[PDB]
């Protein structure tokens, strides 16, 4: 609530089924390979 | 013939299959979908 930031971008999306958990940096799978994949250094937070 | 066994022995006393002499195909389990989680510890499957 304290730090600002120049921009902030909302990647919304609906995944369904396990793997679910494999939304985070540095992480492998059929969902992390081929369908959305986080950069190593990324900052932020993931809400689900 | 070791994954798509007929029958899997119990935790009590589990079976050891030693395979040697031959080429190993690596690439039809990582793409096959029919695994539920597959998780290398020591080298990357990629590479494999
Ligand atoms: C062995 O398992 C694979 C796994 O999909 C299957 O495609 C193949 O038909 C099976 N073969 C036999 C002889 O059980």
């Amino acid at each position: 609530n304290d730090l600002c930031f120049t921009n902030v971008y909302a990647d919304s999306f609906v995944i369904r089924g396990d793997e679910v958990r494999q939304i985070a940096p540095g992480q492998t799978g059929k969902i992390a390979d081929y369908n959305y994949k986080l950069p190593d250094d990324f900052t932020g937070c993931v809400i689900a | 013939e070791v994954f798509n066994a007929t029958r899997f022995a119990s935790v009590y006393a589990w079976n050891r299959k030693r395979i040697s002499n031959c080429v190993a195909d690596y690439s039809v389990l990582y793409n096959s979908a029919s695994f539920s989680t597959f998780k290398c510890y020591g080298v990357s499957p990629t590479k494999l």
